[PDB]
RNA sequence: AAACUGCGAAUGGCUCAUUAAAUCAGUUAUGGUUCCUUUGGUCGCUCGUACUUGGAUAACUGUGGUAAUUCU
RNA sequence: UGGUGACUCUAGAUAACCUCGGGCCGAUCGCACGCCCCCCGUGGCGGCGACGACCCAUUCGAACGUCUGCCCUAUCAACUUUCGAUGGUAGUCGCCGUGCCUACCAUGGUGACCACGGGUGACGGGGAAUCAGGGUUCGAUUCCGGAGAGGGAGCCUGAGAAACGGCUACCACAUCCAAGGAAGGCAGCAGGCGCGCAAAUU
RNA sequence: CGCUACUACCGAUUGGAUGGUUUAGUGAGGCCCUCGGAUCGGCCCCGCCGGGGUCGGCCCACGGCCCUGGCGGAGCGCUGA
């Protein structure tokens, strides 16, 4: 219902939901299983994930997607795209000749899953590297922290 | 206009060089590999197919 | 470039060579084999440059023509074939065996060893799969695969291959304690044993070793090649033990032995 | 000719980047492969290594598998009913990927008769032929006829398979790419999935 | 000798016109691909005329065309 | 079964399929030649190699990606999105990941931390000259990468080329001709013309 | 202000010029798809030359059933390129 917005039908590829069974474990409840899976490096797998319903095939943790390079940090600037935010990384640059440094900053586009709600403009993402998911994006987020100012 | 005949039987060839238009008649608007009776060459070709 | 490369600058060789520069533009590209290109040594640089037996490249041809040369106890007539790390050469006209281990200063040496100790090698453990029929494999540094190992052998372990048949005889264990030399980096051609490895998930390992007098190191996992168990090799070692010395003590060494040369 | 590179686009900031190097082998590409239903005709490509690429050009059978019967059976395509990428291809008769047609249900019809020995597909004229008679009624023994009784057990189909059956069609998706492997392979439609798109089907019309 | 077959001819050599996050350098990834050749592993694992099957093409021998070609 | 930090990994089981422009499962060559039988035969067996081949592993790579880093210019302050610009879904094509392309959708993406545009007597580095300590200038040039073969474009073969001492056209030059035709690419070594202050033997 | 010369600026106007862009209208050539079929074969139908078996009336003659080598003519018969 919710999840069927598209004109093609979202399912979860891994999951056979057509399984025939006698009638009395059909009253029971229709409770498809759900895939995910650890991605590692000691991240641990949102409730969200593990109990949601949503589709999403670039999820790190529900989807095909593999994290493998190098894991960096960000703050969130912007959240306009579908299922994608733009980060902000800065840092400083160094000058030899002037023994000195300048500010400097890159922004990143990088893949939101549905599991991670409740972000606001302004929190820590912790993003990990992955292959090419668009023109632009090869980042996926894994963790979010939240700002100074939570109460 | 040179005539190239070859007979593969005996596998001899021979070049004859004729000018006579009448001679050259039969073999117009022929396309390659058709069979023509080559009378109007002489005397000496009657009953000859090429 | 539209293909494969075939050439190879002299000063683009190899330093281990030890190739001077003025002999020539070009150096002898490795053919492709069982060892990389940047950590094997060719057949003609052994056979003239290392042993003297030959002046030019066509003497080298000439010998390995009249099916004198064997690497691991099989002809070979390539005079750049790559001869690598833990390999056996056997020259049965003067009756010659050598095995190619890197010295201190991280070059291959000229290491005569018995003919009985030319009758096998040791091999490091770089890949264990399960092909069809449920059939285990085993693929060594050297390009070889076995199958049907002994089910306790794992990656980065040593296997002691008999050259004849190809077979296991037995296998050393990755453990701390062990005897090991590494085959790369900084450190190359020293000789320890094994203290401790730290674990980077999603990195590489650092492993590291302490020597006979006591000086400690550290590399990489991959640089690292088992050779005994404990303290005892299993391998015939080089005129140096494995101990790298600093400037200073070679420097005491040479005026050392000059002192008592005459 | 036909080039799939990423230096003909402009730059993430919006301004165009001037090319470095011309086109080459390896970014190449090729005309689409547009699989209509008729008889067979296939055609191979020489691709990049040496390799085969079956280029189907027209296919009109394939295998398909009913899941939840774990029953795969070979038939032949007949129709294109829907397309979720783009109408005309419908109207084209295009075979793709994930797109619904309509397949024979003769061969799963067999299976199922000959496995729970039970009438399906048919009509409540009760009309037969003495094959299907003695497919359905034949004489067994005590032990074989207490298998066939344990089977009739779990013999029960939802009532939008039975429709389809008694029109003698059934939807099925192909999960197999026609231009890539010369093949067009796929599932019988069932479900969720088979209410989905029967209302989208529906819904076009 | 010639000719058919196989391999190489995508290496090397030359120049710096184009090219300003492009090239390039250090550092990582392919768990998102292809790979002649070398080396090693498989190659009675399929239950369904063979004591060796078929038709042509060069080189060769002869007849030629064009002012002219590594044409035929 | 076995492995990784992490598989939709490897291996196993089941129902089928398996392209006529067709996957494998040897109708190939040389050298030494010997043991066995109720036997002299349809005689049986046997050693080293060479060539070939489906599929794994390895070697040489190649190709796409990640992070950081480049000279002047605001008398260049807003740019991109009709003809993809940013992201989503399903496909096509491709050796693979991807607006690479298509259809339907959202309104996105970049910028005084200098976006966009322009100039460069700009191929990039390893390096070179000068230098108390800082620094300034150069790097076409023998090593490592890139690009090109008069300018564009399109291809055949092949594992690998958008190849040019391969082919096919257009654009500009240009050779022989019996006027019907045929043949071209020195930024490879010498050498010649021109150009210039400026550079060697057919 | 009156002499003598140079550089740099405007600006009646249109030339010798090239170079770089694009709007529209044509567009060589390769590649892909759908057609096309000059021509070259193989299989059937007859005929006469030739070799293996067998069957029949049989005595060194001639037919039947298969194979087998060539040759000549049909069928818009079939099929492959
Ligand atoms: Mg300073
Ligand atoms: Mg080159
Ligand atoms: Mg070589
Ligand atoms: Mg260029
Ligand atoms: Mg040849
Ligand atoms: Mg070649
Ligand atoms: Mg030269
Ligand atoms: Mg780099
Ligand atoms: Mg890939
Ligand atoms: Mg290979
Ligand atoms: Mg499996
Ligand atoms: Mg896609
Ligand atoms: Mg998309
Ligand atoms: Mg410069
Ligand atoms: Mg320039
Ligand atoms: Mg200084
Ligand atoms: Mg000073
Ligand atoms: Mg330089
Ligand atoms: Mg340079
Ligand atoms: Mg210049
Ligand atoms: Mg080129
Ligand atoms: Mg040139
Ligand atoms: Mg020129
Ligand atoms: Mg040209
Ligand atoms: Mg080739
Ligand atoms: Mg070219
Ligand atoms: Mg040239
Ligand atoms: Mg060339
Ligand atoms: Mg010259
Ligand atoms: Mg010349
Ligand atoms: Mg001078
Ligand atoms: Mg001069
Ligand atoms: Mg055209």
């Amino acid at each position: 219902a919710d999840i069927q917005t598209e004109r093609a039908y979202q399912k979860q590829p891994t999951i056979f939901q057509n399984k025939k069974r006698v009638l009395l474990g059909e009253t029971g409840k229709e409770k498809l299983p759900r895939y995910y899976k650890n991605i590692g490096l000691g991240f641990k797998t949102p409730k969200e994930a593990i109990e949601g319903t949503y589709i999403d095939k670039k999820c790190p943790f529900t989807g095909n997607v593999s994290i493998r390079g190098r894991i960096l940090s960000g703050v969130v600037t912007k959240m306009k795209m579908q299922r994608t935010i733009v980060i902000r990384r800065d840092y400083l640059h160094y000058i030899r000749k002037y023994n000195r440094f300048e500010k400097r900053h890159k922004n990143m586009s990088v893949h939101l899953s549905p599991c991670f709600r409740d972000v606001q403009i302004g929190d820590i993402v912790t993003v990990g590297e992955c292959r090419p998911l668009s023109k632009t994006v090869r980042f996926n987020v894994l963790k979010v922290t939240k700002a100074a100012g939570t109460k | 206009m040179k005539l190239n005949i070859s007979f593969p039987a005996t596998g001899c060839q021979k070049l004859i060089e004729v000018d006579d238009e009448r001679k050259l008649r039969t073999f117009y608007e022929k396309r390659m590999a058709t069979e023509v009776a080559a009378d109007a060459l002489g005397e000496e070709w009657k009953g000859y197919v090429v | 470039a539209r293909g494969p490369k075939k050439h190879l600058k002299r000063v683009a060789a190899p330093k281990h060579w030890m190739l001077d520069k003025l002999t020539g533009v070009f150096a002898p590209r490795p053919s492709t084999g069982p060892h990389k290109l940047r950590e094997c040594l060719p057949l003609i640089i052994f056979l003239r440059n290392r042993l003297k037996y030959a002046l030019t490249g066509d003497e080298v041809k000439k010998i390995c023509m009249q099916r004198f040369i064997k690497i691991d106890g099989k002809v070979r007539t390539d005079i750049t074939y790559p001869a690598g790390f833990m390999d056996v050469i056997s020259i049965d006209k003067t009756g010659e065996n050598f095995r190619l281990i890197y010295d201190t200063k991280g070059r291959f040496a000229v290491h005569r060893i018995t003919p009985e100790e030319a009758k096998y090698k040791l091999c490091k453990v770089r890949k264990i799969f399960v092909g069809t029929k449920g059939i285990p494999h085993l693929v060594t540094h050297d390009a070889r695969t076995i199958r049907y190992p002994d089910p306790l052998i794992k990656v980065n372990d040593t296997i002691q291959i008999d050259l004849e048949t190809g077979k296991i005889t037995d296998f050393i264990k990755f453990d701390t304690g062990n005897l090991c030399m590494v085959t790369g980096g900084a450190n190359l051609g020293r000789i320890g044993v094994i203290t401790n490895r730290e674990r980077h998930p999603g990195s590489f390992d650092v492993v590291h070793v302490k020597d006979a007098n006591g000086n400690s190191f550290a590399t990489r996992l991959s640089n690292i090649f088992v050779i005994g168990k404990g303290n005892k090799p299993w391998i015939s070692l080089p005129r140096g033990k494995g101990i790298r010395l600093t400037i200073a003590e070679e420097r005491d060494k040479r005026l050392a032995a000059k002192q008592s040369s005459g | 000719g036909i080039s799939r590179d990423n230096w003909h686009k402009r730059r993430k900031t919006g301004g165009k980047r001037k090319p470095y190097h011309k086109k080459r082998k390896y970014e190449l590409g090729r005309p689409a492969a547009n699989t209509k239903i008729g008889p067979r005709r296939i055609h191979t490509v020489r691709v990049r290594g040496g390799n085969k690429k079956y280029r189907a050009l027209r296919l009109d059978v394939g295998n398909f598998s009913w899941g939840s019967e774990c029953c795969t059976r070979k038939t032949r395509i007949i129709d294109v009913v829907y397309n979720a990428s783009n109408n005309e291809l419908v109207r084209t008769k295009t075979l793709v990927k994930n797109c619904i047609v309509l397949i024979d249900s003769t061969p799963y019809r067999q299976w199922y008769e000959s496995h729970y020995a039970l009438p399906l597909g048919r009509k409540k004229g009760a009309k037969l032929t003495p094959e299907e008679e003695e497919i359905l009624n034949k004489k067994r023994s005590k032990k074989i006829q207490k298998k066939y009784d344990e089977r009739k057990k779990n013999a029960k189909i939802s009532s939008l398979l039975e429709e389809q059956f008694q029109q003698g069609k059934l939807l099925a998706c192909i999960a197999s790419r026609p231009g890539q492997c010369g093949r067009a392979d796929g599932y019988v439609l069932e479900g969720k999935e088979l209410e989905f798109y029967l209302r989208k089907i529906k819904a076009r019309k």
